[PDB]
């Protein structure tokens, strides 16, 4: 709970009035995407 | 596009969202750096 | 009193003539917003 | 006169780090210095008001 957070964040159990600096929050990434260039030879390795 | 994802383009990989972009660049260029040398724009190498 | 009265009117006047057409009057505020610009923008540039 | 500057914040491991999250992992094991950064960040903001 974010009340939780705040007595983690002071290090104790109760919490005076006011405003307190928790943490930060970002959003997640939903999917993921690849993108390479449209080649289909393969490399001469066995010439090699 | 308009979502929040993790990509890689030709190994350049990072998170964020891809939008269309109006950045007019040149035909020989391909990336965009923004002022702490980040890469800002990118070519995808399939659709140019 | 009249001429008292004239002569601080004209004393106004001449501030706000004096203020419109000096560059440097106002040379401190601007000095305090362009050193935490300039700190910002070094912080920034640091990055890279 | 001026009187105040402006308040500014700084987010620790978004600067440090980047759009990485093990950067983060790493980062945990170097010590508290984010609490040190708010807290005399917060310091400043409030004297300024
Ligand atoms: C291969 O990629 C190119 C460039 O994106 C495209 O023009 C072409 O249609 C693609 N071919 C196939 C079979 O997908």
């Amino acid at each position: 709970d974010p009340l939780s957070e705040t007595k983690c964040t002071l290090k104790s159990f109760t919490v005076e009035k006011g405003i307190y600096q928790t943490s930060n929050f970002r959003v997640q990434p939903t999917e993921s995407i690849v993108r390479f260039p449209n080649i289909t030879n393969l490399c001469p390795f066995d010439e090699v | 596009k308009n979502k929040c994802v993790n990509f890689n383009f030709n190994g350049l990989k990072g998170t964020g969202v891809l939008t269309e972009s109006n950045k007019k660049f040149l035909p020989f260029q391909q990336f965009g750096r923004d002022i702490a040398d980040t890469t800002d724009a990118v070519r995808d190498p399939q659709t140019l | 009193q009249k001429l008292i009265a004239n002569q601080f009117n004209s004393a106004i006047g001449k501030i706000q003539d004096s203020l419109s057409s000096t560059p440097s009057a106002l040379g401190k505020l601007q000095d305090v917003v362009n050193h935490n610009a300039q700190a910002l923008n070094t912080l920034v540039k640091q990055l890279s | 006169l001026p009187v105040s500057m402006t308040k500014t914040s700084v987010d620790c491991t978004m600067y440090i780090c980047g759009d990485s999250t093990e950067c983060s992992n790493l980062l945990l094991q170097y010590g508290s210095f984010c609490t040190q950064l708010k807290r005399a960040l917060t310091g400043i903001a409030v004297e300024q008001d």
